[PDB]
């Protein structure tokens, strides 16, 4: 679970320290690694998107999900927006140092939002499942 | 008809270029000093006119406001009047040049907000010889091309807003 | 003279301050103009020579010779040795903002050594005719 793998292809994804603790407020930095060996290098860019998704379901329920949207959607904020990995040449792992900033208090344990996309075939694996950030 | 003796300029120098070229770091703004002298031997000129119009300006066709949406309108025309109006520029020019004198005049290229299509420069002047106090003023045309080539520097391709919710 | 232009090309080059007088000792910068409107971009290299040239004349001449050799040698040091200038659009212009520092009292007058080389047809044209250093 806290290894994620993507689907329709070999490479694979992990966070050295998937759980950190931090203070509100105080950046803090997290290092992603990214092993490669199926046959060629990529460009895939990695990007933390700050908008509610639309919601689609009692009403009790609807604003449960609207709660949770809300708090993925403007609790973090990565400070390195729309990074362009520059290159993982085959059978090489690379990492990517990823900062982020907290704003507002709370457990925001397999983080969504933050997902890579790569530019070879479209892909939008759910890299940020590997995340257990708690920001008081 | 016959009119009386006409000048005429030469451009003999500039001082921070090379056959009218240069190079903008698209920001910043500089200045440069131009020399020109009336050729004629007798009468000189009593009226200086400058009025720059580069490619931009050249290169829009006369129909461009025809199906647009006033916000964008807004947009591009703002940028095309303070083009016209604040762009390079002249201060301190001359009033009235002698037979022979080799004036010089300052110049401020200010290009703080030019689009990525900004290569090229016309400036282009009109002096003139008052007639024997008749009726008009004698208008000529020299039109010197300026190459200017604008680098790209910082620029900010994206936004976001997320509201604060908690006191740190 | 002092513009000097390119053989077998359009490309032309121009110091804007090719007169400058600066204390020995201390680094100063000189700001070449670079002139492109033959086809294509270049990928010109700079770089300054600091070795002597071998001489071919009589013992006085020929010591002479050698005495001018040295002092263009090692008397001027480019700080950006061979920097690449990234590219030269057609048409368009480019700044290559060398820069220096001396170490002998001199005059150098339309100094060599300062060659810039063309990675498309190995063209060694003398761009440091258009420099008359002066350092005390």
């Amino acid at each position: 679970t806290s290894l994620v793998n993507s689907k329709l292809s070999n490479v694979k994804f992990k966070f050295i320290n998937s759980n950190i603790k931090v203070i509100k407020g105080e950046k803090f930095t997290m290092r992603l690694q990214i092993i490669n060996s199926s046959s060629s290098p990529l460009d895939l860019v990695v990007y933390y998107n700050n908008t509610i998704n639309p919601i689609p379901l009692t009403l009790e329920n609807q604003y449960q999900l609207h709660n949770k949207y809300r708090k993925i959607a403007e609790g973090i904020i990565l400070l390195s927006n729309d990074y362009k990995i520059p290159v993982v040449p085959p059978r090489e792992t690379y990492f990517a140092d990823l900062r982020f900033i907290g704003i507002m208090s709370g457990y925001y344990g397999t983080l969504s939002g933050l997902k890579v996309l790569d530019l070879n075939t479209n892909e939008l694996i759910e890299v940020g499942n590997g995340a257990s950030v708690l920001i008081q | 008809k016959i009119l009386p003796e006409q000048p005429q300029l030469e451009l003999l120098s500039t001082s921070k270029m090379t056959r009218n070229s240069w190079m903008m770091l698209d920001g910043t703004k500089t200045d440069f000093h131009i020399t020109v002298r009336n050729k004629s031997l007798s009468c000189a000129i009593n009226h200086i006119k400058i009025i720059p119009m580069n490619n931009i300006e050249q290169m829009l066709k006369p129909d461009y406001w025809k199906k647009m949406p006033p916000d964008d309108l807004y947009i591009m025309e703002k940028q095309l009047d303070w083009l016209s109006k604040s762009c390079v520029r002249i201060i301190k020019l001359p009033t009235v040049i002698k037979p022979n004198e080799t004036i010089t005049f300052d110049l401020e290229l200010d290009n703080t907000a030019v689009p990525f299509n900004f290569t090229g420069f016309d400036l282009l002047i009109e002096y003139g010889m008052s007639a024997t106090d008749e009726s008009c003023i004698y208008l000529k045309k020299l039109s010197i091309p300026y190459e200017v080539t604008l680098r790209r520097t910082i620029e900010v391709p994206s936004m976001d807003i997320i509201p604060l919710n908690e006191l740190f």
